[PDB]
């Protein structure tokens, strides 16, 4: 039996961590919803 | 129940603990989350309790209470912020420029951070605070990280 719990609002904060790349991806989703790597 | 919008942890009892299986959208009394986490399932918010009412294993999507009410897209262009919850841990707005998913269908957002399964349903932010999409849905790239889609319901 799951519940919920509230974590915080949905806002854009100003100066947060600024990170990762910015990847282009061939990929292939299948009936499951699962993506893969189509190379 | 706690009816109140914001983001929310999905957690369970029925393995050691209480575990983080995963995240949510509370918008216009509609909670939105990733399928996988959830299966479907019902979900407990005080004594009040959620129904599924729509949900597809494909996009990997449900809502309950109501119709998918995130209709806000990713521009292309401008950066964004996955708002991570993740397990046992505060939220935490991180900033990052979304790659691509490019499939024979079209191209989607996506966006390299790598967090714990349980973070799988943690919104995804436009610069005017809209939900453009859920993370923790995607795929393992060469180096071993994980790549997840912006996954965006369509609204009626
Ligand atoms: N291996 C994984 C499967 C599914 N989801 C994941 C997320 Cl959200 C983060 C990191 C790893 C994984």
């Amino acid at each position: 039996d799951m519940y919920i719990e509230r974590a915080g609002d949905i806002t854009w904060e100003k100066d947060a961590e600024v990170t990762g790349n910015s990847p282009r991806l061939d990929v292939a989703l299948d009936e499951s919803g699962d993506f893969s790597l189509v190379e | 129940g706690e009816t109140t919008d914001g983001v929310y942890r999905v957690m369970t009892r029925r393995l050691l603990g209480s575990t983080q299986v995963g995240v949510g959208v509370m918008q216009e009394g509609v909670f939105h989350t990733m399928w996988h986490v959830t299966k479907g399932a019902a979900l407990r918010s005080g004594e009040g309790r959620l129904d599924p009412y729509w949900g597809d294993v494909k996009q990997d999507l449900v809502s309950y209470c109501g119709p998918w009410k995130l209709d806000a897209a990713w521009d292309g262009l401008s950066e964004v912020q996955l708002l991570a919850v993740p397990p046992g841990e505060r939220a935490k707005n991180i900033q990052t420029l979304p790659g691509i998913f490019k499939t024979k269908d079209g191209d989607i957002g996506a966006v390299a951070l790598d967090y714990p399964a349980g973070t799988s349903g943690s919104p995804i932010l436009d610069k005017c605070g809209r939900v453009i999409g859920l993370y923790g849905n995607g795929v393992v790239i060469k180096n071993g990280s994980y790549v997840s889609a912006i996954t965006q319901g369509k609204r009626e």
